[PDB]
């Protein structure tokens, strides 16, 4: 019975490594696409909406300069991005739909998601119900099984990087600090909020991480604040640390119980990590009214079900710079992409 | 109450992972 989804992973980690081995390579061209909008202008990220010609398509197309890429010595995740993106594949994955690269830029064509970055929605909702939380949830846990199962680490989880698809369910994008370990490793990468302790003191890491960030992510959607902040991060950090967590009155005791393992400095106890697995989560009382394999095949009704005004510019979000994407006459940074 | 001290703070918005 059980053995659906033992026997499930190997069928998955097979069709994985396939793909990671031989990665997909240049399948697309800029001109092949017309941007439409920026959703979003980062340090050296963007994201430009565009419609695929030959398909009337909408993808939702990032855009990394090479030569910042280079500067912020984001080299090894950038490709590490791109590698682990093309190969996975799970229900709540926004999908990479193409990739390619040019004379300055890298393109990730991921897939366009028209429900609602769970952060605005949560920030607006100010929080989301116990029985809510767990909807969202559960698809963590979820997707996390799978991304471990391929010695897969996320390393940025939190709302924002959450997605609502039109049918209620979400989608994880920004695999920037995703890595592919299996020993454990040493970066300092995340959102100050979600950074487990060990990362912080910098001991050295590995997939337990995930599940810390999976305890903060869950007491921010049910609390409507994270457990850990401040103002400046190097308070955070210093909250973070001290190790010691406060619920607001209306959490269930079967909330703060499970909450009280996931956000545990102790590595042994902590959940996800110990020897039964993601078990001592999935198993716990707080997942109790949770059918696992219900959600899988997303046959559980949705609790958020967005208003999106069908495909491409609906309505709302935010307006940036339309800023133009050069293609210097030269080549950007060859060698060091050269397997982008 | 510790809702408005949070809503008070500056890290209510979009939050920007760190590896500068
Ligand atoms: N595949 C996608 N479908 C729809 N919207 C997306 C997609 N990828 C990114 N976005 C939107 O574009 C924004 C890009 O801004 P950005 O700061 O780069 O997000 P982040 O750095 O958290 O990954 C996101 O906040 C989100 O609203």
């Amino acid at each position: 019975e059980q053995e659906s989804v033992k026997e499930f992973l190997a069928k998955a980690k097979e069709d994985f490594l396939k793909k990671w081995e031989t990665p997909s390579q240049n399948t697309a061209q800029l001109d092949q696409f017309d941007r439409i909008k920026t959703l979003g202008t980062g340090s050296f990220g963007r994201v430009m909406l565009v419609k695929h010609k030959e398909s009337g398509n909408h993808y939702a197309m990032k855009i990394l300069d090479k030569q910042k890429v280079v500067k912020l010595k984001q080299i090894e995740h950038t490709l590490n991005e791109k590698r682990i993106l093309q190969a996975v594949n799970f229900p709540f994955l926004v999908k990479l739909e193409f990739s390619f690269k040019d004379n300055s830029n890298l393109y990730m064509v991921m897939e366009y998601v028209a429900g609602g970055e769970m952060f605005s929605h949560l920030r607006r909702i100010g929080r989301f119900s116990e029985p809510h939380a767990r909807f969202y949830a559960a698809q963590i846990v979820l997707t996390f099984e799978y991304l471990h199962s391929l010695d897969l680490i996320y390393r940025d989880l939190k709302p924002e990087n959450l997605l609502i698809d039109q049918q209620g369910y979400i989608q994880v994008t920004d695999f920037g600090f995703a890595k592919r370990v299996k020993g454990r490793t040493w970066t300092l990468c995340g959102t100050p909020e979600y950074l487990a302790p060990e990362i912080i003191l910098s001991k050295g890491y590995n997939k337990a991480v995930d599940w810390w960030a999976l305890g903060v992510l869950i007491y921010e959607m049910a609390a409507g604040y994270p457990p850990f902040f401040a103002d400046q991060p190097i308070q955070i950090y210093e909250k973070i640390v001290s190790g010691k967590v406060r619920f607001p009155s209306h959490f269930s005791s079967d909330l703060k119980d499970l909450l009280r393992n996931l956000l545990q400095v102790d590595l042994t106890k902590r959940f996800g990590n110990l020897p039964n697995g993601v078990n001592d989560i999935k198993n716990h009382k707080w997942f109790a009214t949770t059918d696992w394999i219900a959600i899988y095949q997303r046959k559980v009704e949705a609790p958020f079900i967005p208003k999106f005004k069908g495909p491409g510019d609906t309505s709302n979000a935010d307006d940036y710079e339309e800023e133009e994407i050069r293609v210097s006459i030269n080549e950007k940074c060859g060698k060091e992409f050269t397997e982008f | 109450t510790t809702y408005a001290d949070f809503i008070a703070s500056g890290r209510t918005g979009r939050r920007n992972a760190i590896h500068d």
